[PDB]
């Protein structure tokens, strides 16, 4: 399914997602966004079911924002992820659950970064690095045996390369183009994709 | 059913077969796919027939208040998001319902593609229904983004007809609609079998 | 003894009155003068603008308002009340090209209203709604399967078909000229250059183009508000 | 000032709610009641004193308990008291249905304190005209409290409302020491209630009931009377 | 008159109501807080110790909310246990949502909401309760509100409520060097203003609830003084209004 | 097959005058391993410590209203929870639930606070309240703990020794299943320190 | 006799409870907003802190969407409780409908708000005027004041509260095609409606400025004194 | 899981187990099955667990509740029917097997109340997995109108085959005896067996574990 | 104030007398006149209507809510407006739920029903408005007239509203031809009653007068202006 690698710098955190729309049989939009802005210092990355993470997300999205417009300051990036979580147990139980699984990674200027995962059932995990989809399997032997403590921004787009690489060449479907941003002290920014020619 | 829907520079077009099923016999061959719900914004058509003429009429009534409300007419993107909310609270069911918004507005000619799913998706190429992918071969072959009026014509009657006539599902008439700053407007309705006449040679 | 059943809308007088109602009835006189005349070819609507402050923008203040395309709206009394009135009159407008998909008639949409009216004093009002009669004097015309149409609604849920009603400040004074100044064969710019006239000789002040807001409805257009434009090219005549 | 002595739920332009003040004169006027805390344990005691003596003493209790080691006593109203018995009641056994422990007394005058004071927040509905004497024994240390028909719930070394309760006051602040014992509490208490008895307090005339390390329990008529008569 | 349920407005448009649930703080028990340079504290009058009070009480004008929130109290006894209550409930159910302590300030707002829906509609009295919420929070460190029985609210530095609030707190600003008070010149600030506003030529520590909220080693600490410490900061008090009239 | 859907593998033990209780940090989905920082022992206090046992995000639900509703408790108050309250308190918050049940089974561990006498209790999934005099165990490898803790403990067992037999007994045990594993946090609290530490065990 | 009751009309036809709401905002205090052609101002008179409030929470200029922005006259309460509920309601729009809140949207929200809390007893009336400002998707300069009666009305420069006549005639005697040009001549003549109520001046008024989709930061107290500077370079310059 | 009940000439006599097994595995060897109601009844319960517990607190504090507003001990027939119509309210959804057995001033009575929610007044009934061999007992040595010391025997050994012929219950047995003037709660009455002794010691003394890291957290 | 028993339809006057009722009563007393008249096979609701100017419509006094039974107000519009939607909504339940027409005299009943609640419990005011009921079932035309005192009556004639009382005496002074009468005899009687209810600067014109008849095979038909001139042309001329 879509692809979300965050990766989790000295002082940033590197979050990737793919830009694929398909409904079942082909791909509608070729640069679908799945990544939503939860904030100045936290974004969100919803997949799983489609039709319920749209409007899950566009729903905490406005919760996190009605929390940092009414309070004048937005959350911590943890307290945004315990937010989200909490939420989703709450409607899971309920009789219309949300099955669909959540990335969140953000910075907090009094801590650091970081970064979240959530299931379909959602349960919190925070770590250097995430991934989604059905090409989590493939990947994540490479996020482990690639990863040091100290990843630097040139290495870490090299090892995102790596990892995107080998979606292209192992998963089934294809993946023609990747949105990755950073976060750091200065916020969020976006950086570009990559593709490969077969001629 | 068929319906496609790519957008390009001068404008988007819509296209429609008239074929209705129930099973094998064929209930109608005089279907209008695609809704005119709103003067300047177009609705269209897959799923269940009357889940879907029910859905467009409700939010028919629904853009019709928010212009006379906010006096100002809604955007494409705002009738898209109604309609994926309104039928959302009815997802899991018994809802069967794919659909396409499509209208030019202020930020540009808009579409977005619903569905009971719950996909509520914008981008320039749409093709739903049952010869969705057989329309979407021939689009993606011919998809240029600078296609002009009269050539966007053309290329838009050959996927259609391409689409017609791939498909087993589908037959009866065609609905072609284009839109532009003034509105839509009902552009042709070619047959299957004068449509194959013309385009066998 | 008026005073204990003046408190109250479930109250009868001993000569049998509604007293809520008459207050409320006469509450409309505090709102600016509207007129509305009917003709074969069509209906105009002519109101006053009674404008606080030239830095005003005259397009919030609401006089005369579309319920749809085939009819119009005028307006005399509180704003909020008619506010509530004519975002009901939509919603029923398009309950109707919902259920029936066709353009319900104007007296249909008077009834509907004057439902959402006179239920003040009723216990469905337990979700929430009006305690008190609603405060807004209707006047609607437009044109439907009986031709041109104009209904006039009493904030007590009262209508009636008018040829030519007046509320508003000066009802009185303007019924009173309306009266002789009506003839049934009367064309519509004749029609419109009449209500101007009346309303120049019951304004409080003279007529400009923002003292007027002027409305039409005819069998062959939709309903059009009279532009800056238009407004200057109606009043040059007179 | 006589406009806003009529409702609950509009404030006196000087002071405060006056129907609460009315409620309090109330139970002023009840029977006198009086609540000792002695180092080892509580003791509280109240006057049943009622003419026809065709009336069945044995047949109501001014002394109940709550749980196995709570006990109240009131002053004011019957009907009200007995209510707030049930609703105590209650409260505390959903606390224990909850905890699966023995109610703190603490707890229980907060609980029931609320629950007095719910009577309270509107109008259409008289608060109780009824003052509780809570007794409990917890945690190695007797507790003592008072719940007022406000909701306003306080502690008490030992005192005395209801009827002549200024002079039982004094009485007991010229009585009342820190180091006093159970059994010198109970006599104290008797001599507070025979003060102002008014009518030679028999066995049944008062009724007294003791809360301890072992629970609380209300005296038996014949411990009654061996008290009255080793007081004389 | 207009002095009907709160829900009239006085054609001058003054809600008499919450008026009068204003002048009822002047019946209440005097307490006040200050903002230290690196400290935050909470003194109040026991205005009711007659002879025979068990004192089974960790604090009775001060009650604690959260392992950050605490406040004091200046109303009437029910509404005063029911708005401790809510707090309580408002803290933790914000806790428990967000895996956070509450903010000072949108508790306090909550609280605040809450008393203006009580005197916005219902026909319901408002709560006639002024709070003095004392608390720690990382957005702006230590914190002191003073709340309102209007439902309104405000951040102060130095404030005091209850009777004699006008002039305790007159001589208050009078004498309130902003910036540079720690914990100790902050508690001999209220002892005098203690002393200068109770009713007594020499107030016993008993008649004094001082609790103070400080942060170190990563933890917020609430402690109220305890009689040993309030009967040494109180002699120090004493031995230094000697000195200061001795000089004089 | 509720349980292996996240697993897991808990344990609390006593010993004399101290208490220590254990837990898995694994996190997984029914096949699949992602992290391993999943918190399964809670601080009820500074001697009161719970674990948990059951799905994932259940665990983590129940543990933030035990929490939300101990810190209540504990406001009203103003005492230590005593840990026989805590275990009547979190089988109450399981059963209230009887016909929506929360398939988590938990277990809880501390100490009395007046007489530090330490005192461990075990619940079920539908809130069934057990208390051992000598241990307790749940999660996914309740039978090979079970078996080694009866042929492994002893009564009165001294401090360090205590440390000691926990860290054996829970190593040994989570060598013997393996969608519980892979890390596994111990922490022993006496009423004097709190040493908190993590045994290393294979990382495998 | 019939002042006492919210929903009674008079003998003369007025709901006297809604005129007596309306009037408690002339007890407030002074705020004055202004439309430019690519900025929206808003001047309020500040309360002068005495020696220990936290300006920090004594907002009297707060934006319910990152489009929109308000202030208010009345009571406090009241208008935090309007605040909280106006812009719960912009996310909820932007939850039904994904695009930005307009103007119009959310004062009409507010006026229906308040209409619906002036209908029936036991629900005083919010007692707050506000005056909402915003720029709408395709960026026109918009202004609403809200009315506690529940009415809303399009303004292009209103002042609310205490001598709010007095800064409404000296608009109407200054608001000019040419007052709005750039945005110092805006902030000019807004600074100068504010002086003319509160002629203090330095302290005791609040600026804040919306430009094209800015998410408008509030003037901070540096160039308030370098802004009254220059209103007062000017003031001697014509004088 | 065993329960059983039988009245002799005077009072009640109760035998529970205290195996608790979740699934196929043994739980606790030593729960408690006879519950505290009152200082005058008392019951026994099987099934789910945590039913039997929380059904029987909440009847035992309703009944608490009834004695205390009434000042007299309460009676069988009266917390018999609040079980029963509270059981009957649950329709089988709750897996309780409880029998109640108590004095009152009209004499000893004992019911016992199925899962779904029927009873019946039994001179003697027992219920459970291993109600098989009890109540075998139960008709093969069981006699009426029966000494208290040879009640305490009959119900001893008819437990103890319950023990020896099911495998859910045993490792102790308690008892709880109720009369008009005596309340005897033997807990445990007799264990039929202990634990084997251990023969070897596994040798786990100090440095056998490795660990990470180290932290120290000083309190009180 | 001694009427301080007449602010709320629940308290009872000292003599026995709810006078809030009274006050009711008598404010159909206000609204325009309204006789009714049966033959043995038609009955007839004739109604004046009445206009708020002569440049406006005249209101309607004649509703109709089933196609056998149909109905005359007088008084309020508001409870009169309602009570016929009411009357419609069971109506239809009537036809939906047995097939058969609503019994007049059923109908009548449910009215009373429905409206006696206001009279009875605090809250709705209580409905004054006089209803003229005309309907046909088994036995024949009724004329059924329901009083705002939640009461109604079986009566061979009624007129209610303004001045009915000259109505009231013509019908007295001419029962002894009413039972025998075809349609155009019965409508002649009923203009005859109006104009003398009608003072006499004022006459029956076409937009005055407002005709229901129904009848065993005709349904409840109201006539106007053009309908009525047929009816009218028959008309003699006014006693004067």
């Amino acid at each position: 399914m879509e692809y979300l690698i965050g990766i989790q710098g000295p002082d940033y955190v590197l979050v990737a997602s793919d830009r694929v729309a398909a409904s079942n049989i082909v791909q509608m939009k070729d640069d679908h966004d799945k990544m939503f802005k939860m904030s100045e210092k936290i974004l969100l990355l919803c997949v799983g079911e489609a039709g319920d993470t749209v409007q899950f997300a566009e729903y905490i999205q406005k919760n996190v924002q009605l929390y940092k417009m009414r309070n004048g300051y937005e959350l911590s990036p943890t307290a945004a992820a315990n937010f989200t979580r909490r939420n989703l147990a709450d409607c899971l139980r309920s009789r219309t659950p949300y099955h669909v699984n959540l990335l969140l990674a953000g910075y907090d200027e009094h801590e650091g970064p970081a970064l979240y995962y959530m299931d379909y059932l959602a349960a919190l995990a925070k770590a250097p690095f995430a991934a989604h989809g059905y090409g989590a399997f493939l990947t994540l032997s490479i996020l482990d045996r690639y990863y040091t403590p100290t990843i630097s921004r040139e290495r870490a787009v090299e090892l995102l390369r790596k990892c995107l690489e080998e979606l292209q060449k192992r998963f089934i479907l294809n993946l023609p183009t990747f949105s990755v941003r950073i976060i750091d002290k200065n916020g969020i920014h976006d950086l570009d994709n990559i593709s490969f020619p077969k001629q | 059913t068929t319906t496609l829907a790519f957008k390009f520079r001068h404008g988007v077009i819509v296209a429609a077969d008239s074929r209705a099923t129930a099973g094998a016999y064929i209930a109608s061959q005089t279907v209008k796919k695609v809704i005119e719900i709103n003067p300047y914004l177009l609705g269209t058509m897959a799923g269940g027939a009357a889940d879907c003429s029910f859905w467009e009429r409700l939010l028919a009534r629904q853009c019709r208040i928010y212009e006379l409300r906010n006096k100002e007419r809604i955007s494409v993107a705002a009738a898209s998001k109604l309609l994926a909310n309104m039928v959302y609270q009815y997802k899991g069911m018994g809802l069967s319902m794919g659909t396409m918004i499509c209208g030019w507005d202020k930020r540009g000619p808009g579409l977005y593609y619903v569905d009971s799913e719950g996909n509520r998706i914008s981008g320039a190429t749409f093709s739903v229904g049952s010869g969705s992918v057989y329309a979407y071969g021939v689009m993606d072959r011919g998809y240029s983004y600078d296609l002009e009026v009269e050539q966007a014509y053309d290329l838009a009657r050959r996927a259609i007809y391409q689409a017609t006539y791939r498909d087993a599902y589908s037959g009866g008439a065609v609905n072609l609609y284009h839109v532009r700053e003034d509105g839509w407007i009902r552009v042709s309705s070619d047959n299957v079998a004068d449509l194959h006449e013309k385009y066998s040679g | 003894t008026r005073s204990e059943y003046d408190r109250g809308v479930n109250t009868f007088s001993p000569e049998g009155r509604l007293f809520q109602v008459e207050y409320a009835i006469e509450a409309i006189k505090l709102g600016s003068t509207a007129i509305g005349i009917q003709t074969s070819e069509g209906v105009c609507l002519a109101v006053e603008k009674r404008i606080t402050s030239p830095l005003m923008e005259p397009s919030s203040i609401e006089k005369i308002v579309e319920i749809d395309a085939h009819i119009g709206c005028a307006m005399s009394g509180l704003i909020k009340d008619a506010k509530t009135l004519i975002d009901k009159a939509r919603v029923e407008t398009q309950n109707h090209w919902f259920t029936y998909n066709e353009t319900m008639t104007v007296e249909s949409v008077t009834q509907a209203v004057s439902n959402l009216a006179l239920q003040f004093g009723e216990e469905d009002a337990d979700p929430g709604a009006m305690s008190r009669p609603f405060g807004v004097a209707l006047l609607f015309g437009g044109v439907d399967e009986k031709g041109p149409q104009l209904f006039h609604m009493d904030p007590s849920g009262t209508f009636v078909q008018c040829d030519a009603r007046a509320i508003g400040s000066a009802s009185e004074g303007a019924q009173s000229s309306l009266q002789e100044v009506y003839h049934k064969s009367m064309t519509l710019k004749e029609a419109i250059k009449s209500s101007l006239i009346i309303l120049k000789q019951v304004m409080e002040e003279k007529l400009n183009a923002t003292n007027i807001e002027l409305a039409t409805v005819q069998p062959g257009q939709n309903f059009h508000m009279f532009t800056k434009e238009e407004l200057e090219e109606v009043i040059k005549d007179i | 000032e006589r406009g806003y002595s009529f409702s609950l739920t509009t404030f006196s332009p000087s002071g405060k709610l006056v129907q609460i003040e009315y409620a309090l004169a109330a139970v002023a006027g009840g029977a006198p009641s009086v609540g000792i805390k002695a180092a080892n344990g509580v003791v509280l005691a109240t006057e049943k004193k009622q003419k026809s003596i065709l009336y069945d003493e044995r047949s109501v209790h001014k002394v109940e308990p709550i749980t196995k080691h709570i006990g109240l006593v009131y002053s004011g109203m019957g009907p009200d008291y007995r209510v707030l018995v049930h609703r105590a009641r209650k409260l505390a056994q959903q606390y224990y249905l909850v905890y699966q422990e023995p109610i703190p007394t603490a707890q229980l005058v907060q609980r029931v304190a609320s629950v007095m004071q719910e009577y309270t927040q509107s109008g259409g509905v008289r608060p109780f005209g009824v003052s509780l004497l809570i007794c409990g024994w917890n945690e190695g240390r007797p507790y003592l409290f008072q719940s007022d028909p406000s909701g306003a719930y306080f502690a008490w070394k030992a005192t005395a409302m209801g009827k002549n309760y200024v002079n039982g006051k004094t009485f007991l602040e010229k009585r009342y020491n820190e180091d006093l014992e159970l059994e010198d509490a109970i006599h104290t208490a008797i001599l507070t209630l025979k003060e102002s008895f008014e009518g030679q307090m028999t066995e049944d005339n008062i009724e007294v009931g003791i809360c301890n390390e072992a629970g609380f329990r209300r005296l038996t008529p014949t411990e009654v009377k061996d008290y009255l008569a080793a007081i004389a | 008159r207009y002095d009907s349920r709160t829900t009239i407005f006085s054609p001058e448009g003054r809600l008499y109501q919450v008026e009068y649930a204003m002048e009822a703080i002047g019946h209440a028990g005097t307490c006040l807080g200050i903002l230290a340079n690196d400290g935050v504290l909470l003194a109040a009058e026991r205005r009711n110790i007659h002879k025979l009070l068990d004192e089974v009480f960790f604090s009775e004008k001060i009650y604690k909310l959260n392992e950050d929130m605490a406040c004091s109290v200046a109303g009437i006894t029910s509404d005063a246990n029911v708005l401790t209550n809510e707090l309580r409930l408002i803290a933790q159910r914000y806790l428990l949502q967000y895996q956070e302590p509450i903010p000072c300030e949108q508790l306090v707002t909550a609280l605040c909401d809450i008393k203006q829906a009580y005197t916005q509609f219902g026909g319901k009295r408002p709560f006639g309760v002024s709070l003095l919420y004392i608390g720690w929070d990382k957005h702006y460190g230590f914190q002191l509100y003073q709340s309102d029985p209007s439902g309104n609210y405000g951040g102060w530095k130095a404030t005091c409520i209850g009777n004699n609030s006008a002039a305790a707190v007159s001589m208050l600003k009078q004498d309130y060097k902003e910036g540079e008070m720690t914990l100790k010149s902050a508690l001999a600030l209220a002892i005098k203003v203690l002393n200068k506003t109770m009713d007594v030529s020499k107030l016993s520590a008993e008649k004094v609830e001082i609790a103070t909220l400080t942060r170190e080693n990563g933890k917020t600490v609430i402690r109220v003084l305890k009689q040993k410490e309030v009967e040494q900061l109180i002699k120090k008090h004493e031995e230094e209004e000697a000195k200061a009239e001795r000089e004089k | 097959s509720i349980m292996s859907y996240n697993g897991g593998a808990v344990m609390a033990m006593k010993g004399k005058n101290c208490v220590a209780i254990a837990a898995d940090r694994r996190f997984g989905i029914q096949a699949q391993m992602v992290t391993t920082d999943f918190q399964k022992i809670f601080p009820m206090g500074d001697r009161l410590y719970i674990g948990l046992a059951g799905l994932a995000t259940d665990v983590q639900t129940v543990a933030q209203r035990l929490k939300f509703r101990l810190n209540l408790y504990e406001l009203k108050e103003g005492r230590q929870i005593k840990p026989y309250t805590l275990m009547s308190m979190v089988a109450n918050l399981l059963y209230e639930k009887r016909f929506g049940p929360y398939y988590t089974e938990p277990v809880i561990a501390g100490l009395d606070p007046k007489t530090f006498k330490p005192f461990i209790c075990s619940l079920d999934l539908i809130g069934c309240p057990m208390v051992t005099d000598d241990f307790v165990v749940s999660g996914t490898c309740a039978e090979q703990m079970y078996g080694m803790c009866e042929s492994l403990w002893e009564p009165n067992m001294d401090p360090d020794h205590l440390f000691e037999t926990i860290s054996q007994a829970m190593l040994n045990a989570v060598d013997r299943d393996a969608v519980s594993g892979m890390g596994v946090i111990v922490h022993i609290i006496e009423k004097d320190k709190i040493t908190t530490r993590t045994l290393k065990a294979r990382m495998d | 006799s019939y002042d006492r009751a919210i929903t009674v009309f008079s003998p003369d036809g007025h709901l006297f409870q809604v005129e007596y709401a309306q009037e408690a905002v002339k007890k407030g205090s002074t705020a004055v907003g202004v439309r430019g052609r690519d900025i929206v101002v808003l001047g309020v008179e500040k309360k002068s802190v005495a020696k220990l409030q936290d300006e920090r929470t004594v907002r009297k200029i707060c934006a319910l969407d990152d489009n929109v922005c308000m202030a208010f006259a009345g009571l406090t309460a009241d208008a935090r409780i309007v605040i909280n509920r106006a812009r719960v309601e912009c996310q909820s729009h932007r939850l039904t409908v994904e695009d930005p809140v307009t103007v119009e949207y959310i004062t009409r929200y507010i006026a229906s708000l308040k209409q619906r809390y002036t209908q029936s007893n036991g629900r005083r009336p919010f007692g707050i005027s506000a005056l909402i400002v915003g720029f709408d998707f395709d960026g026109t300069p918009r202004l609403y004041q809200t009315d506690p009666s529940g009415t809303y009305h399009a303004w292009k420069a209103n002042a609310i509260g205490r001598g709010a006549k007095s800064v409404r005639e000296f608009l109407e005697k200054n608001y000019t095609d040419e007052a709005i040009e750039t945005d110092d001549l805006t902030i000019k003549l807004v600074i100068k409606a504010l002086l003319e109520v509160v002629q203090s001046g330095g302290k005791n008024i609040e600026l804040a400025v919306m430009r094209r989709d800015q998410s408008l930061k509030i003037l901070n107290p540096e160039e308030i004194e370098k802004y009254v500077a220059e209103i007062e370079k000017e003031k001697e310059e014509n004088e | 899981t065993t329960i059983a009940g039988v009245v002799y000439k005077d009072g009640i006599v109760l035998g529970a187990d205290t195996r608790a097994t979740e699934g196929m595995v043994v739980a606790d060897k030593n729960c408690s099955k006879i519950h505290f109601i009152s200082p005058n009844i008392y019951c026994c319960g099987a099934g789910t667990a945590a039913d039997t517990d929380m059904t029987t607190q909440l009847i035992s504090s309703n009944l608490e509740l009834h004695s205390l507003s009434t000042g007299r001990l309460p009676r069988v027939v009266t917390a018999n029917r609040m079980l029963k119509q509270m059981l009957f309210r649950y329709q089988g959804y709750i897996g309780a097997a409880l029998v109640l057995g108590g004095v009152d001033v009209t004499g000893p009575h004992l019911y016992s109340i199925y899962p779904h929610g029927s009873t019946d007044k039994l001179p003697y009934v027992t219920m459970g997995s291993g109600s098989l061999a009890a109540m075998a007992v139960f008709e093969d040595k069981f006699r009426p109108d029966m000494e208290e010391e040879e009640a305490k025997n009959l119900v001893s050994e008819a437990i103890a085959a319950g023990i020896f012929n099911d495998l859910g219950s045993g490792s102790n047995i308690d008892l709880c005896v109720i009369s008009k003037n005596k309340l005897d709660f033997l807990r445990p009455y007799t264990v039929p067996n202990k634990k084997g002794t251990r023969l070897g010691r596994y040798r786990c003394e100090k440095g056998t574990t490795a660990v990470l890291t180290e932290k120290i957290t000083p309190l009180e | 104030f001694r009427n301080q028993y007449d602010n709320d339809v629940t308290v009872w006057s000292p003599q026995g007398r709810i006078h809030q009722i009274e006050y009711a009563m008598e404010a159909v007393k206000q609204g325009s006149a309204t006789v009714g008249l049966k033959s043995k096979t038609h009955a007839v609701l004739v109604a004046l209507k009445r206009a708020q100017s002569e440049l406006a419509a005249h209101q309607k006094k004649i509703l109709h809510v089933d196609n056998h039974i149909g109905i005359s107000i007088a008084g309020l519009t508001a409870d009169a407006r309602l009570l016929c939607n009411f009357m419609r909504q069971e109506c239809l339940d009537s036809r939906f739920v047995f097939d058969r027409p609503l019994p007049v005299s059923r109908l009548v009943s449910l009215i009373g029903s429905k409206t006696q609640i206001p009279t009875q419990r605090y809250g709705r005011r209580p409905y004054g408005v006089g209803l003229l009921i005309a309907g046909y079932d088994d036995m024949g035309p009724h004329i059924f007239q329901t009083c705002p005192s939640a009461n109604y009556f079986d009566c061979r004639a009624m007129s209610i509203g303004a001045r009915s009382q000259s109505a009231r005496t013509y019908l007295e002074r001419h029962m002894s031809e009413f039972m025998e009468c075809n349609l155009n005899e019965l409508v002649k009687h009923g203009l005859r009653a109006l104009r003398e209810t009608l003072p006499a600067e004022q006459d029956l014109t076409t937009k005055n007068v407002s005709i229901g008849i129904v009848g065993k095979d005709l349904e409840f038909t109201i006539y106007d202006d053009d309908d009525v001139s047929p009816f009218l042309e028959g008309l003699e001329e006014r006693p004067q």
